[PDB]
């Protein structure tokens, strides 16, 4: 890697920097519209 | 760093970026410099026996 950031096939004695560090997240939370009424659907399709 | 603060750790905004070429490569030299020359400065001033 260190080879890689700088481009060339020898480097000499020292400290150097590669590329940065994260860490993956895992995992998702969805969350719906914060509705819960329930729409009356029973009148129209069941009516005497 | 340039990849988490010009972008948000996306994916796009980092295809996007590598167009722009060695625009890091510069700016990450400088302060290198700068931290050398300060590490370079307290050693010269006090370190004379």
């Amino acid at each position: 890697e260190t080879k890689c950031t700088l481009k060339s096939f020898t480097v000499e004695k020292g400290i150097y920097q590669t590329s940065n560090f994260r860490v993956q997240p895992t995992e998702s939370i969805v969350r719906f519209p914060n509705i819960t009424n329930l729409c009356p659907f029973d009148e129209v399709f069941n009516a005497t | 760093d340039c990849t988490m603060y010009i972008c948000g750790d996306s994916t796009e905004c980092s295809n996007l970026l590598l167009q722009y070429g060695s625009f890091c490569t510069q700016l990450k030299r400088a302060l290198t410099g700068i931290a050398v020359e300060q590490d370079k400065n307290t050693q010269e001033v006090f370190a004379q026996v």
